[PDB]
This record gives C-alpha cells, sequence and structure tokens, in this order.
C-alpha cells in the first residue's frame, strides 16, 4: 500500500516544515537589506552636509558623540548579523532533519521493493517448475495409465 | 533447500565485503541364480 | 567475463546480471542476493510467454487496429455504394 | 540479455504511442458522405429550338 | 517502469549525495569594539613602527561580507527545500508503480496455490488407478 504510504510521507513533511521560523528568516533578512539600504544613504547625506557647513564649527560634544554613535551602529550591525545567523542556523537543521526522514524512507520504501520483487521472482520460478513437470510427467502419466486401467476392464470384461 | 540453498547461503552465510572463500572444486548362462548361501535347502 | 577462469555463482537482481564470488564486493548493495539456478528458471518461464511491457501495445493499439478499420471500411461502404 | 532487453523495450517503445486516431486528428475531409443521383437515358428526339 | 527498485535506489544516491555535503553557515566576529583603539594604538605603539601609521578599523567590511555570505546560505536552505519536495513526488511515483508490482506478486502466489493444489489432486488420483491397476 504505498500510495497512503507516500501521502504519509507527504504529510509528515510540510507539517514538520515549520512555517514560523521561515517567515521571520524572511523578514529579518529584508531588515538587514533595507539597512545597508539607508547605511548608503546616510553616507551620500552626510558627504553633501559636510558640503555645506565648511564654517560652522562642530563642537567638542558633537565630536565625542559622533564617535559613541559609530561604535553603537557597528555594535547593531554585529547584533543584526548575529540574529539572521541564528535564525538561518534553526532553519538548516529543520530542513536537515527533513531531509533525514526522507532519505530513510526512501530507502526503507527500496528495500521494500527489492523484497516483492524477490519474492515475485521465487514464485514465478516454482510456477515455472510445477507447470512443465504436469505438461510433461504428470500429464503422460496419467493419460497411459488410464488407457492401461481401461485395457484392464476390457480383459477383465471379456474374462467375466 | 538441497545443494542450492546450503552452497550460496552457508558458505557465505551472509557475510560479504573482504572475505570471498576459495574456490569451488561350462559355466555358461543359466536363469537360475547361483545361490549365496550353499545349503541345498536354504531355498 | 570481466575476469576470467572461475565460474558464476550468484544473482544480483538489481541490476539483473549474474554475479561471482569477486562481484559483491563492487556491488554496492552487498543484501539482496540469490543462487544462479532458480532465477535462471524463473526467467525461462516469463520470457517463454509474451513480455510485460511489450504486451503494454499487444493490447492497446489492437483496438487501433479496429478504430483505422471500422472508418476504413465505412469508407468503403460510402464509395462501394456509389460505384 | 535479458534486461538488456528490458531496458531495448523501455526505450525504443517506452513513450506513449503517437499514432492518435479517433475523428479529430483526422483533417474535416473525412467526414463526407458521398451521393451521386442522375439519369442516363437514349432519345430519338429533335433538338427542339 | 521496470525495476522501481533501481529508480528509487538511484534517487536516493543522490540523496544521500547532496544531503551529506555539510555547508557552515558563516562565522561571527568579535563583538564590535575589538580589538578597542584605546588598545590599538598601544600595540601601534610598542611596535617601534618606523612608519608613523594609524588604525583603520575594518569591522563594517567584515560584516557586510557576512551579510551577503548569509543571504547566499538561506538562497542555499530554499533550494534545499525544493528538492526535498522535489524527491517527494518522485517517491509517490514510485510507490504507485510499486503497489502495481506488489499486487503483481500476490497475484502469481495465488496462481501458484491453485496449481500446486491442482497438481496434488491428480498425483493422488494417479496413485488411486495404478494401485487399482496393481490390483487387476
Amino acid at each position: 500500500n504505498y500510495e497512503e504510504a507516500t501521502s504519509m510521507l507527504w504529510k509528515v513533511q510540510d507539517m514538520a516544515d515549520e512555517k514560523q521560523l521561515k517567515e521571520e528568516v524572511v523578514k529579518v533578512l529584508e531588515n538587514l537589506v533595507r539597512k545597508q539600504l539607508e547605511r548608503e544613504d546616510a553616507q551620500k547625506r552626510e558627504a553633501e552636509e559636510g558640503g555645506c557647513t565648511y564654517l560652522l564649527e562642530e563642537t567638542s560634544k558633537d565630536r565625542e558623540e559622533k564617535r559613541r554613535r559609530e561604535v553603537e551602529e557597528i555594535r547593531s550591525q554585529w547584533e543584526d548579523i548575529h540574529l539572521l545567523r541564528e535564525l538561518l542556523l534553526r532553519l538548516n537543521k529543520n530542513c536537515t532533519d527533513r531531509e533525514s526522514l526522507v532519505h530513510k524512507f526512501t530507502l526503507s520504501m527500496v528495500g521494500r521493493l527489492q523484497l516483492t520483487e524477490m519474492c515475485n521472482l521465487r514464485i514465478l520460478a516454482e510456477h515455472h517448475n510445477m507447470q512443465r513437470l504436469q505438461q510433461e510427467n504428470l500429464m503422460p502419466l496419467a493419460e497411459v495409465l488410464q488407457a492401461q486401467y481401461i485395457s484392464l476392464f476390457r480383459q477383465m470384461t471379456q474374462e467375466i | 533447500i538441497s545443494y542450492e540453498e546450503t552452497k550460496a547461503l552457508a558458505r557465505f552465510k551472509g557475510r560479504g565485503r573482504e572475505y570471498i572463500p576459495p574456490k569451488l572444486t561350462e559355466e555358461t548362462l543359466t536363469l537360475v541364480h547361483h545361490t549365496a548361501s550353499r545349503n541345498p535347502l536354504s531355498p | 567475463r570481466r575476469h576470467p577462469g572461475e565460474v558464476y555463482e550468484l544473482f544480483c537482481s538489481i541490476c539483473h546480471v549474474a554475479v561471482c564470488r569477486l562481484c559483491r564486493g563492487n556491488h554496492l548493495h552487498a543484501r539482496s542476493l540469490m543462487p544462479l539456478n532458480k532465477p535462471y528458471q524463473a526467467v525461462l518461464h516469463m520470457a517463454k510467454k509474451p513480455h510485460f511491457v511489450l504486451a503494454a501495445r499487444r493490447t492497446e493499439l489492437e483496438k487501433r487496429l479496429e478504430e483505422v478499420q471500422k472508418m476504413l471500411d465505412g469508407v468503403r461502404r460510402n464509395c462501394r455504394e456509389e460505384e | 540479455y535479458k534486461h538488456k532487453f528490458d531496458l531495448a523495450a523501455a526505450n525504443i517503445f517506452g513513450g506513449a504511442v503517437r499514432v492518435d486516431v479517433d475523428l479529430d486528428s483526422m483533417p474535416a475531409w473525412m467526414s463526407e458522405k458521398f451521393i451521386l443521383q442522375g439519369s442516363f437515358s437514349v432519345t430519338t428526339a429533335p433538338y427542339a429550338v | 517502469v521496470a525495476n522501481p527498485s533501481d529508480s528509487l535506489m538511484t534517487l536516493a544516491e543522490k540523496c544521500h549525495q547532496k544531503w551529506s555535503q555539510t555547508k557552515n553557515p558563516p562565522a561571527l566576529s568579535p563583538y564590535p569594539p575589538f580589538p578597542a583603539s584605546e588598545e590599538a594604538e598601544a600595540i601601534l605603539q610598542r611596535a617601534n613602527l618606523d612608519y608613523d601609521a594609524v588604525v583603520m578599523d575594518t569591522t563594517g567590511e567584515h560584516l557586510r561580507e557576512t551579510t551577503k555570505t548569509l543571504v547566499q546560505y538561506s538562497q542555499d536552505i530554499l533550494n534545499r527545500d525544493s528538492t526535498i519536495q522535489s524527491v517527494l513526488k518522485s517517491l509517490k511515483a514510485h510507490g504507485h508503480v510499486g503497489n502495481v508490482y506488489d499486487a503483481v506478486e500476490k497475484g502469481n502466489r495465488e496462481r501458484l496455490k491453485q496449481y500446486l493444489d491442482v497438481i496434488a489432486q491428480l498425483q493422488a488420483e494417479m496413485d488411486v488407478t495404478y494401485k487399482s491397476i496393481h490390483y487387476g
């Protein structure tokens, strides 16, 4: 019954194919792309910003705050890299386990098929043997022996 | 079973992959019986 | 044939070919190996009849003999009744 | 050669038979039913201008 | 359609092969600060480097290369899901073929039962007639 057997593979696979982690990874990747984008945007914007000014002095505080913000932004970049990495590693685990289930079923079904085919070969061989047997020995024997018993009836009747 | 199964399933016995067992191989004719027991009364 | 000298002993049943005593090592599925007299007789009977995939269209297009024929003699009847 | 016989009939003859015939792969030419009516007669008649 | 066995065999073989080629996601890097500017200048000072030098951080480059590689690994995960669904469909088809073969086998088996009981009857009757001739 391989048709309601591989239907259970199709059922078990997509319901151990957890949708939450995947939607989450999609969203986080989208966010990190938007982030690199706004990063280049800020690059060009600050370029034009210095472009003006050049006589509006930058106070000490400003420069201190700027160094601080730069460290904080490198830190947030590492944070988002880590989040995406974690989600992707989890997805890899789930996918590998699904692949394991699939390969197990495949090989198990392969072996079942081998068994069925080998039983076919054996039963078919025995069929050949027995049919040959009857069509030669058995059949000849039966016919000639019935002929002999008919001759026997004949002689016994001619006698009585 | 016979020769067929006891050669291919016992010399190998489910083992495999590095074993390789070795190579496979007056006084003319009278219809009267001349009796073994020489008692004249034995028949 | 892949090495001379010694005779075949078993059977493969995945790729249908005779297996010798040195042959199962290069067989990846080594189990599904049987002796080599029984497979022989079985294949004999099996072939003896018409082969199975050959009998796929030993019964598929014999109705297509008749579908072409029932229209062929249909045109024969139309042209004959006009002759 | 039996396994090669299996693979031969599965590669020369494994596809579906492309000799499709019901009434429609045929063109519209094979739907007509010829008839032929008329009457010949010999007459010893004038020509009647 | 000859031996679903060998076909599913090659299928699961491709499976093993690709399945096992492991791929490790890009590694994580030192929490941004590292090596910490304050300490970098100290290193650039206890080196006795002839040419005066500055500390050019690259954290950003490493981080964006990691972004790209993680994007590539997500694409790999998608390809994996797709191949898994393909193998599932292939299994469906091979299983239909196999239900066919199992029916064939059960049938041959019942046919063997029939022929065997038939020859049993025949040989019984044959012994009967032979003994009856021995009597006559």
